[PDB]
């Protein structure tokens, strides 16, 4: 999982230009596009029925911030994620039941959206430094599953 | 694509499953709960005690759908056509879990067929648990 | 399968790729090798680091071969035979590696197309680096 | 994974009663029939057109035997297969070019034959437990590579 202080510096630095609110919602109106079996979660949300219904939907923008919320305070403990969201593993296990390969998805939507707003900033090493971060958090929400 | 000696092999195999093919499906299922705990992030709805009359009855469901596919291996598509509409539009499982019970299934049948899982019936019913995967899968985007 | 709004999407994006095609190929293959290094196993002959000619020059193929898929995308299966029989019998890549190249291609196209990539977009090019992917592991078994 | 001391017992006994040069062939044999691409690393092993070809081929059982061998060693090692693995795990990497995925193809079919060899004595629980180890052993392998 773990990255060298250089990629820790680059994925720091990275997030700080970041706006979480609008990247979660980005993001997880985009998983609700791209695969859209993952819209199974979310009957409660109303209208998701075209790309615009889910990209706007209020409530899909709000709950985006959440998620990314506690994925952004989850990267000032990058040695210790399994620790960080091992209560968040248990509640979309036994509360939620969320299939964890929804989790490996978001991280795959997150590292788009990531190079759609950044460009040329997001290089290569900077993508490998994040694709270490989103694997290990999705490895972290998944490990207390039984 | 399944073979012409791929689809001998699945239809002598199942042939010899025969009555079996129910029971066979509800240990594919507990094996599968048990080894992939995360795979009854779809079941929470069931009752998942041991000996589960609904797990049973689901695994009675599963290898009808195996058995009907086995008929029909030279039309999968179409016999299973509603079965992926249902997975696609309402069930809605994550594709990563066809492998897992495919997976189940093939441990399933080798334990209960010590004579006719050979190195290449073993290849022929992994490809045809593949090939009803991909079709299960097939309307999902 | 591809909807029209798909191919329409696939097209018009690629349109905007255009000469820089091969630039892009070269690019997403430096992500994959950077991100999954396990993708490397395959090309133990190339030289991987930065600014390789080998890289650039393998790109190139990728590129020509994903332009031929979308100028032939309703018959890709015999347009990318040849291509599907090499990775099949020759190089013999795991399939689980061709996902990996496509999320790179995707990140690499973000990155480049910040007008184009839209929601739709973005669903309508991932199956299509799918179905180029399922292409290409057709024959593997 | 981390197995707990029930199933740590029932991983243990049940491997008392394997025989690993018999279970060994089977399973790298079944492994280039069922997923033939991994034939890739074996040319030297000479004939491997058919199955029958590849089940009885000296070297492949050879080197079958050879592979369950370190196998069983590492199951001295259930809470450090890490570490045991280590030096494989850069081996395979650096030195053989092995693709993971190919450790995780050989854990399920080594699964497989274990179900076939010992028939309703592989109970589902047995088959829980050494899919957490084959699973270990697999991330094992895999985690020095770079
Ligand atoms: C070869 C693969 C599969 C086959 C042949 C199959 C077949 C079936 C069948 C026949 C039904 C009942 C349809 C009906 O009653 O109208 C069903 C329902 C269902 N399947 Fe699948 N299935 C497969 C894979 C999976 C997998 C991998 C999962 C999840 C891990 C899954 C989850 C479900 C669920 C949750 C239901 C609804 C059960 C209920 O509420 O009664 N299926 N499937
Ligand atoms: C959309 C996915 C892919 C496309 C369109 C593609 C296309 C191509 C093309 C056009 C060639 C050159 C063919 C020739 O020279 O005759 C090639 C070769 C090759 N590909 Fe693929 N490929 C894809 C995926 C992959 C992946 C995921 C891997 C491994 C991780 C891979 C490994 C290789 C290797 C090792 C070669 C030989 C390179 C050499 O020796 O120069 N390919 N591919
Ligand atoms: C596709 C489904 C899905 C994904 C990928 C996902 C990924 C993530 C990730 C990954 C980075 C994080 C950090 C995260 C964090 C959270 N999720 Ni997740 N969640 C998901 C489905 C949910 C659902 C469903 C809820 C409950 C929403 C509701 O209706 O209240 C939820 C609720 C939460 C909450 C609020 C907890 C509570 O209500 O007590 C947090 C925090 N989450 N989710
Ligand atoms: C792709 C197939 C492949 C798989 C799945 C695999 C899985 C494993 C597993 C999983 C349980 C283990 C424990 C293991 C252990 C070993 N392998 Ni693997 N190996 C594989 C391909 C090789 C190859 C190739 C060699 C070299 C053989 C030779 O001819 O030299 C090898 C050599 C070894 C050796 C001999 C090392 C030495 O020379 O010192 C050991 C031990 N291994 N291999």
């Amino acid at each position: 999982v773990h990255l060298t202080p250089e990629e820790k510096s680059a994925v720091t630095a990275l997030w700080g230009k970041v706006n979480v609110d609008e990247v979660g919602g980005e993001a997880l109106g985009r998983l609700l596009v791209v695969y859209p079996w993952t819209q199974r979660f979310f009957e409660s949300f109303g209208d998701l029925s075209t790309p615009d219904a889910v990209m706007g939907n209020p409530k899909v923008k709000a709950h985006g911030k959440k998620v990314l919320g506690a994925f952004s305070d989850g990267l000032a403990h990058l040695d210790n994620l399994k620790g960080t969201f091992a209560t968040l593993s248990e509640l979309h296990c036994d509360k939620l039941h969320v299939d964890p390969e929804n989790f490996r998805l978001l991280g795959n939507v997150l590292v788009c959206v990531l190079a759609h707003h950044f460009g040329k900033e997001f290089t290569p090493p900077v993508q490998a430094a994040y694709q270490k971060v989103v694997a290990g958090v999705a490895n972290a929400l998944a490990h207390k599953y039984h | 694509v399944l073979s012409p000696a791929d689809k001998t092999n699945v239809k002598a195999a199942w042939g010899k499953v025969g009555a079996h093919a129910g029971e066979y499906g509800a240990e594919a299922l507990e094996r599968m709960f048990l080894s992939f705990p995360t795979t009854k992030t779809y079941f929470p709805h069931f009752d998942l005690s041991h000996g589960s009359a609904q797990v049973k009855g689901h695994g009675k469901k599963v290898a009808d759908a195996l058995t009907n596919a086995v008929a029909h291996v030279d039309d999968m598509p179409n016999a299973l056509s509603a079965l992926s509409d249902l997975h696609a539009h309402k069930l809605r499982v994550d594709p990563v879990n066809f492998k897992l019970l495919s997976h189940c299934l093939l441990v399933t049948l080798a334990a209960h067929l010590p004579a006719e899982f050979t190195p290449a019936v073993h290849a022929s019913l992994d490809k045809f648990l593949a090939s009803v995967s991909t079709v299960l899968t097939s309307k999902y985007r």
